[PDB]
RNA sequence: AGCAGAGUGGCGCAGCGGAAGCGUGCUGGGCCCAUAACCCAGAGGUCGAUGGAUCGAAACCAUCCUCUGCUACCA
RNA sequence: CGAGAUGGU
């Protein structure tokens, strides 16, 4: 299954494609007639091994040569040894999390699913770039302090401006994150150095407790793959989720549940909402099925739905676990926050509208964000710290510790903030 | 060779012809249903507006749709006309000449038995079968065409009179080689999504219950636009009678969802 | 090639894009025609009927131009092979669609033709009006309205 | 993947179960003192593979191939 | 009461 699992997380006009196969040799992609933009927009994966030779190196699948494919003109190669037989290191997986802020709320479950991280930074915009205080300030209130850099697209860039770039980021998040992340430079278009991004992964990362025996609980965001071609046009496979098992030893035939479940029809309100579950039919992981599972990695999970669930990612963000499970869910919410120092998401030469965050008010919709889930959230009482919310979807956590949150202060929701249930 | 009952056409309907030449007084033309027989339309009957080239309306060697204005019968004299023709009646002319030439295309290819030496084994072949077949419905409308359409379905027309082996086969074939094709003309378009947890075992009786009382082997076509759009065949009939199987399909494929706890727009 | 949709802006990097205009000239003199192969591409990328575009031209060169649902084809009489048309192809958003707060012509159009009025909407600086007066275009509008 | 088009004889639009189909473009001739309008005539010819009825196959019917178009998915 | 514009030596 997997020991850790790491989110590659970044901004606009960073990349993705070259780095992300870099570190895996899997091509991130979304399914779409169209061309492949410079980022995978929205939240997706990267299948992966770590694995050495006897001395310090990251070798192919055949170990006698690093030679490179990711440019016309040239073949860099290196030889981690006569051929020497590989020893993987770890199980390991990627997370390829959101690369435009306007994706926020999926880049707080996709920084909730991963164990650690991979911040990603580019030449290609002014040095104090903002991401690296927004993610980082989020992913330490999420109190997960596993973090990596990688400066990636750096390719025709000077050693001083490299530094000015590194040096005015240093001086930024000293009021949002501590500094103590490792830095690893690469070339984007050469593979240059990027084996140094594996050995760090090795170096920086620890394996997180969790309880093999308690009652399961998973993470689930994405719709995996269900096809069209059959002798019986519904529900030949059923619709499988991909998540990551947070608790609990799990089998093939267990009973399942999704804690918000779905609004029954022909209710008046929120009332009569209720969660859905059935039997495990199918694993998958690694590339292989399975017939049992364990907590700590990302995984494939067989259900009896409908592929017209599956079609597209209706599943994003959502917490599962044994039928009849204890953990209370929530259609409204009793909310206590805080806001940003700074108003945050772009920069240039100097100030944009970078002031202090101005008060909320009932006559609003939030975005808000607890757990790995997210939801829109109504006003039915509210003051400057403090508040009183009902929900337009039901969201569920083991306890109430943290919320975030975000207001429509221009035409898209920003993050402004962080809270707790009260 | 005449395609039809009789010698020569009657006044004031529609025949298909060829034309030959253009003179002074008019162009002259062989009618095709009869055996190339000569007549003539005047230069007066072309249009009811002035002409700015003769060569676009007329031109030597095409095929035409022309009224029969007059005939006399004792000297061969027929006379034409094209001001008169509207065109539903081009449409049907072209009709009745294709109803024709592909029953001829049979008769004449059936004369190639026997001694074949003369034209009189072509116009013994027309009569008897071909032309009791059709000289009754002369009123009604149809052709012999329909005739060999009902021996296809069954050969007893066919028995009922002297017959021949080709005259059997080769009328079978110009009609089956063209019908075989007899593909499919209805569909259903249903709006359906699932909602039952245990549907991988529940839904494979909504895929098969959609007719009564069939062999176990009987087959249907099932099909899908995108998952929400569900469609599905209605047992291979024809749009005359599948009508019923149609309502009944649609009906059945709601009722074994919301026979199960789902519920639908009707 | 490809162009820029208006070259009074010399910017590479500017918001507005489409594929060339070519012609044709056609027949002899004492009867010549031009006719434009593009229009139904260009009127396409620039959101409007191909009416407007090749009307635009008659009443700048004082030509007659004809219009065939038969044959497909835009024509604007006589030779305007060339400089002719290429020293003002901007006319139909510079005299027309550009801002005058600022040279972005994102702009739309809507007729009430019961009341004799043409709106006019900028996106780019919420700049709002009707069309001119003395222009030429309005009384071809107001009879052929948007679909 | 559901349904549709194309597979020149001359640019381009693709007729109908008869060997160009018609409106149009190109080239030449007539008419006029001459140019346009109008009139007439030209252009070397199995139109992706494998079967079958025909006097006949780009155009009547199967089975494969490929790219577009609208829906919209084995990826 | 069809259609019938124009003009380097």
């Amino acid at each position: 299954q997997a020991t850790i699992n790491i989110g590659t997380i970044g901004h606009v006009a960073h990349g993705k494609s070259t780095v992300v196969k870099a570190i895996s040799g899997v091509h991130t992609v979304r399914f779409k007639n169209e061309l492949e933009r410079n980022i995978t927009i929205k939240l997706g994966y990267a299948n992966a091994k770590i694995y050495k030779l006897d001395d310090p190196s990251c070798p192919r699948p055949e170990c006698y040569r690093s030679c490179g494919s990711s440019t016309p003109d040239e073949f860099p190669t290196d030889i981690p040894g006569t051929k020497g037989n590989f020893k993987l290191v770890r199980h390991v997986s990627f997370v390829d999390c959101p690369g435009h802020d306007i994706l926020m709320a999926t880049m707080l479950n996709g920084a909730a699913v991963m164990d650690a991280a991979l911040l990603l930074i580019a030449g290609n915009e002014s040095c104090p770039q903002p991401q690296t205080s927004e993610h980082l300030a989020a992913i330490e209130i999420m109190k997960l302090k596993h973090i990596l850099i990688l400066q990636n697209k750096i390719d025709l860039v000077k050693e001083s401006q490299a530094k000015e770039q590194y040096e005015q980021i240093l001086a930024f998040v000293q009021g949002t994150v501590a500094e103590g992340a490792p830095i690893i430079p690469i070339s984007a278009q050469l593979k240059y150095n990027i084996e140094v991004v594996c050995e760090y992964i090795v170096k920086k990362i620890p394996v997180p407790p969790r309880d093999f025996t308690s009652e399961p609980r998973l993470i689930v965001i994405r719709s995996f793959d269900v096809n069209k071609p059959g002798c019986e046009v519904d529900d030949l496979k059923g619709g499988v989720a991909g998540g990551s098992i947070l608790k609990g030893v799990l089998k093939v035939g267990q009973e399942i549940e999704v804690r918000p479940g779905i609004v029954s029809k022909d209710s008046e309100g929120k009332l009569m909402c209720k969660p859905i579950f059935s039997k495990i039919v199918s694993l998958f992981a690694e590339h292989n099925d399975l017939q049992y599972a364990a907590p700590g990695g990302l995984i494939g999970v067989g259900t009896k739905i409908d592929p017209t669930l599956c079609r597209a990612d209706r599943m994003v963000g959502q917490v599962l676990g044994a039928v009849g499970a204890l953990p209370e869910i929530f259609t409204e919410l009793e909310i206590s926050y805080f806001l940003l120092r700074r108003l945050l998401g772009v920069r240039t030469e100097g100030d944009k509208k970078a002031a202090k965050v101005q008060k909320l008010s009932k006559n609003e919709v939030l975005m808000v964000n607890i757990g790995s889930l997210s939801t829109g959230g109504r006003v039915s009482a509210v003051k400057a710290d403090l508040g009183k919310i009902v929900l337009t979807n039901p969201v569920c956590t083991e306890v109430g510790e943290k919320i975030a949150l975000s207001r429509r202060v221009e035409k898209h929701w920003r993050l402004i903030g962080w809270g707790q249930i009260r | 060779c005449r395609f039809y009952q009789h010698k020569f056409p009657e006044v004031e309907d529609v025949v298909m012809v060829n034309v030959r030449s253009i003179a002074e007084m008019g162009a002259y033309v062989s009618l095709l249903e009869y055996n190339n027989i000569e007549g003539m339309i005047l230069l007066s009957e072309l249009s009811r507006r002035r002409i700015r080239s003769i060569n676009k309306l007329i031109r030597i060697g095409r095929n035409e749709c022309v009224v029969v204005i007059r005939v006399d019968k004792e000297k061969g004299y027929i006379d034409l006309s094209k001001r008169r023709v509207s065109p539903e009646e081009a449409i049907k002319c072209e009709d009745k000449f294709t109803k024709s030439k592909t029953v001829y295309s049979i008769l004449r290819h059936v004369a190639e038995v026997l001694e074949y030496t003369k034209d009189e084994q072509l116009e013994s072949l027309f009569q008897r079968t071909a032309w009791v077949f059709d000289d009754k419905y002369k009123r009604p409308g149809y052709g012999a065409y329909d005739a060999f359409k009902h021996a296809v379905s069954d050969p007893s027309i066919l028995d009922s009179l002297d017959l021949n082996e080709d005259e059997r086969e080769v009328l079978i074939n110009n009609i089956n080689r063209r019908l075989t094709p007899q593909a499919v003309k209805i569909r259903a378009d249903i709006e359906v999504a699932c909602y039952g947890y245990e549907g991988i075992d529940a839904v494979k009786e909504a895929l098969r219950a959609g007719l009564n009382c069939s062999t176990e082997t009987m087959p249907i076509k099932i099909n899908l636009i995108a998952p929400p759009r569900y469609v599905m065949t209605t047992t291979t009939l024809e749009r005359t009678e599948g009508l019923s199987v149609l309502n009944q399909a649609m009906a059945v494929i709601k009722e074994k969802i919301e026979e199960k706890r789902g519920v639908f727009n009707v | 090639m490809s162009v820029n949709v208006n070259r009074s802006v010399s910017d590479q990097f500017y918001r507005y894009k489409m594929p060339r205009l070519i012609a044709k000239v056609e027949g002899k003199g004492n009867g010549i025609k031009t006719v434009i192969v593009n229009m139904v591409d260009v009127a396409k990328a620039l959101n409007r009927p191909p009416t407007y575009p090749t009307k635009y031209f008659g009443c700048e060169l004082g030509a007659q131009t004809q219009f065939d649902v038969k044959n497909d084809r835009y024509i604007v009489n006589g030779s305007h092979e060339a400089n002719k048309l290429q020293d003002m192809l901007d006319g139909f958003i510079k005299k027309f669609v550009l801002c005058p707060e600022c040279e972005n012509p994102e702009t739309d159009l809507h007729v009430n033709p019961k009341k004799q009025t043409i709106g006019n909407s900028c996106k780019a600086c919420g700049y709002r009006g009707m069309l001119d007066t003395h222009h030429k275009l309005c009384t071809f509008i107001l009879k052929n309205p948007p679909e």
